């Protein structure tokens, strides 16, 4: 019945984060795309994210990876491990994408 | 509380007016980007009919 | 390239937040946005734009077609001119941009400096112990326009006085 703030936080992440798995069948994604939709959850990005926008996260966040700097991507796509520097990048360019 | 508004207006009004001529000058370029669109399309029909 | 002009942008944005405007500033976000990633989903569109004849005009054997749409391509191989050609009326907006900016820029300058005058003059010159109250009426004449009109009018009544000071009333 009623929900902890601890509990209330995970339902809502969790929920949000099972909406991101979800992909349209039979048009997968590209393994460099993947790595920075789970980047976004993980690191707590889409916590805020209203349910409603999850697909337009998606897409408009990949979008704006790669006109703001698919340098990000291409780095990742070369090096496939996430640097440190990378990884503060990331954060940076997600909140980035989060706010628009 | 004045002060704190004017501030804010005096880095915007130089600032804005980049993004004024940012904002258009991408436009242009996009619209000779049509015409590699064409070129595009053309070639895509030309090799599916011949594979018919 | 890009990448600065959406740099600039998105800097911009959250900028754009911390003042006043927003109106028609997402509708022209939105469209440069637009054609810009329709632009960058045409560049990876693209295909190269030729009829690979090398394989295809060997072994096609229902032939005449790949000659014909061999000249068709590179007939039409020269596509339809460049549009660059808005950079007049292109040019006219940001002057018009430029007078508004301008006005902004130096309003506000001057009123920075007003402002930090102000804060000064309050400092050191302002009746924060005791001054004349003649003294006031002198620095306004609206002491002596509102008391005036009041002499005038008879009413000794003088609203909101005993709202933000008292009154002291015995009865």
């Amino acid at each position: 019945s009623d929900l902890d703030a601890s509990t209330k936080q995970t339902l809502v992440r969790g929920e949000r984060l099972t909406q991101l798995l979800k992909q349209n069948q039979y048009s997968p994604l590209a393994t460099e795309e993947q790595v920075p939709l789970i980047y976004a959850g993980v690191n707590g990005h889409l916590d805020g994210i209203e349910l409603s926008r999850i697909g337009e996260f998606e897409s408009s966040f990949l979008s704006y990876l790669k006109s703001n700097h698919n340098e990000l991507l291409t780095e990742i796509r070369e090096k496939g491990e996430l640097s440190k520097e990378l990884l503060a990048s990331l954060k940076s360019a997600t909140e980035s994408f989060v706010a628009t | 509380d004045r002060i704190d508004s004017v501030s804010q207006l005096q880095n915007v009004a130089e600032t804005t007016k980049v993004l004024f001529d940012v904002s258009k000058e991408t436009v242009e370029l996009e619209s000779e980007a049509f015409e590699l669109k064409q070129k595009v399309e053309l070639a895509h029909e030309a090799k599916a009919v011949l594979d018919s | 390239a890009k990448s600065a002009a959406n740099k600039l942008d998105w800097a911009k944005v959250i900028s754009s937040l911390r003042i006043t405007g927003s109106t028609a500033t997402q509708l022209s976000s939105f469209k440069k946005r637009n054609d810009e990633a329709r632009r960058q989903l045409l560049e990876l569109q693209s295909q190269p734009t030729e009829v690979d004849f090398s394989h295809y005009r060997s072994v096609l054997k229902n032939t005449s077609v790949i000659d014909k749409i061999e000249s068709y391509v590179k007939q039409y191989k020269p596509v339809k001119i460049d549009a660059s050609k808005q950079l007049q009326v292109i040019e006219s907006f940001e002057k018009h941009a430029m007078t508004n900016a301008k006005e902004t820029e130096s309003l506000v300058s001057k009123e920075l400096k007003d402002l930090q005058s102000t804060l000064d003059n309050i400092q050191s010159a302002r009746p924060f112990d005791e001054l004349t109250v003649d003294d006031l009426t002198k620095i306004k004449p609206e002491i002596d326009a509102k008391v005036e009109e009041m002499v005038k009018k008879g009413k000794w009544d003088v609203p909101g006085y005993k709202d933000r000071f008292g009154n002291l009333n015995v009865m």
